[PDB]
C-alpha cells in the first residue's frame, strides 16, 4: 500500500498473507469463513508452496494472534488468463480451521444484485495489505489500509493500456499518490455499509503503483459471487 | 427513489423488492430481526465486523 494508514488493532481482521518457504509474504487474501481464503488466481504462479497466515499486524513481532494454516485444496478459475488477468480469482480450503479472534474474522460475502447497486455505488472502498509502500520500494513490515474511491468505467478504460473486462473494475487516485502496489495482490477491496464490511474486489493489477492517470484493477468479485458460493460448498 | 432505492429500504443489509415491498435480509451469521429490518449476529465473530 502506497499512502494511507497502518490498520491499527482489529481494523483488517479478514486479512490474510500468503507466506512462502522463506516465512515471506508475497501476497495477500480475504478471510471468507474458518475454512476459506480468497485469493487471485496470478497469486499461485508466485510460489511452489505456500502457507496462510492469519491475525498479523506487525511482521517483526509476536502479537500472539497470529496462525499459519496449511492449504489443502487450491480453486483456481479454470478460465484464469496470464495474458489479460481475467478472472484473476481462486479460493483456498485451509487443512486446519481459523481460530477467529481480535484481528482475525471474516469479511462478508454480498448479494450480487445489492452489492452493484448499493455497495460499488458507494464513494469508496478500502484495500489492504503487506506490500510495498512506494513503487520502487520494500514490503511493509505493518500492515496497511487504504480508501480508494470507485473510478468511472469509462475514464479507467480510456485511461488503460491493458483491456479492462467486465470482470474488473478500478478504482483510486488520477493523480493523488495512493494506490496498491506490489505483494499486496490477492488481498481484500471491501466496502463499508453501516459498520459492516463485503467483500467487493479482489488486488489484482495496476501499471506500476500510484501513477499519474493509471488506476489500480480489481477483480470483480460480484461477477463471481456463485463461483464462490460453489467452491465452498466442496 | 421509491423502496430499496430510498435508503437502502430501511434495510440493515441486502434489500431486495418483491412484488411492490421491500424485503430485507442478511449475510450468512446474522439472522434477520422481528423488525424485518435489522440483522443480529448469531454468534460470536460475525463477519464484516471490526475485532473488539
Ligand atoms: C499491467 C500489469 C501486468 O503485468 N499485466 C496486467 C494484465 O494482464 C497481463 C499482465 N502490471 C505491471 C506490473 C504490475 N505488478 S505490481 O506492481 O505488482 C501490481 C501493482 C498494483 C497496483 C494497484 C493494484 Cl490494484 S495492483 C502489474 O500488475
Amino acid at each position: 500500500i502506497v499512502g494511507g494508514q497502518e490498520c491499527k488493532d482489529g481494523e483488517c481482521p479478514w486479512q490474510a498473507l500468503l507466506i512462502n518457504e522463506e516465512n515471506e509474504g508475497f501476497c495477500g487474501g480475504t478471510i471468507l469463513s474458518e475454512f476459506y481464503i480468497l485469493t487471485a488466481a496470478h497469486c499461485l504462479y508466485q510460489a511452489k508452496r505456500f502457507k496462510v497466515r492469519v491475525g498479523d499486524r506487525n511482521t517483526e513481532q509476536e502479537e500472539g494472534g497470529e496462525a499459519v494454516h496449511e492449504v489443502e485444496v487450491v480453486i483456481k478459475h479454470n478460465r484464469f488468463t496470464k495474458e489479460t488477468y481475467d478472472f484473476d480469482i481462486a479460493v483456498l480450503r485451509l487443512k486446519t480451521p481459523i481460530t477467529f479472534r481480535m484481528n482475525v474474522a471474516p469479511a462478508c460475502l454480498p448479494e450480487r444484485d445489492w452489492a452493484e447497486s448499493t455497495l460499488m455505488t458507494q464513494k469508496t472502498g478500502i484495500v489492504s495489505g503487506f506490500g510495498r509502500t512506494h513503487e520502487k520500494g520494500r514490503q511493509s513490515t505493518r500492515l496497511k489500509m487504504l480508501e480508494v474511491p470507485y473510478v468511472d468505467r469509462n475514464s479507467c478504460k480510456l485511461s488503460s493500456s491493458f483491456i479492462i473486462t467486465q470482470n474488473m473494475f478500478c478504482a483510486g487516485y488520477d493523480t493523488k499518490q495512493e494506490d496498491a502496489c506490489q505483494g499486496d495482490s490477492g488481498g481484500p477491496h471491501v466496502t463499508r455499509f453501516k459498520d459492516t464490511y463485503f467483500v467487493t474486489g479482489i488486488v489484482s493489477w495496476g501499471e506500476g503503483c500510484a501513477r499519474k492517470g493509471k488506476y489500480g484493477i480489481y477483480t470483480k468479485v460480484t461477477a463471481f459471487l456463485k463461483w464462490i458460493d460453489r467452491s465452498m460448498k466442496t | 427513489r421509491k423502496l430499496c432505492s430510498l435508503d437502502n429500504g430501511d434495510c440493515d443489509q441486502f434489500c431486495h423488492e418483491e412484488q411492490n415491498s421491500v424485503v430485507c435480509s442478511c449475510a450468512r451469521g446474522y439472522t434477520l430481526a422481528d423488525n424485518g429490518k435489522a440483522c443480529i449476529p448469531t454468534g460470536p465473530y460475525p463477519c464484516g465486523k471490526q475485532t473488539l
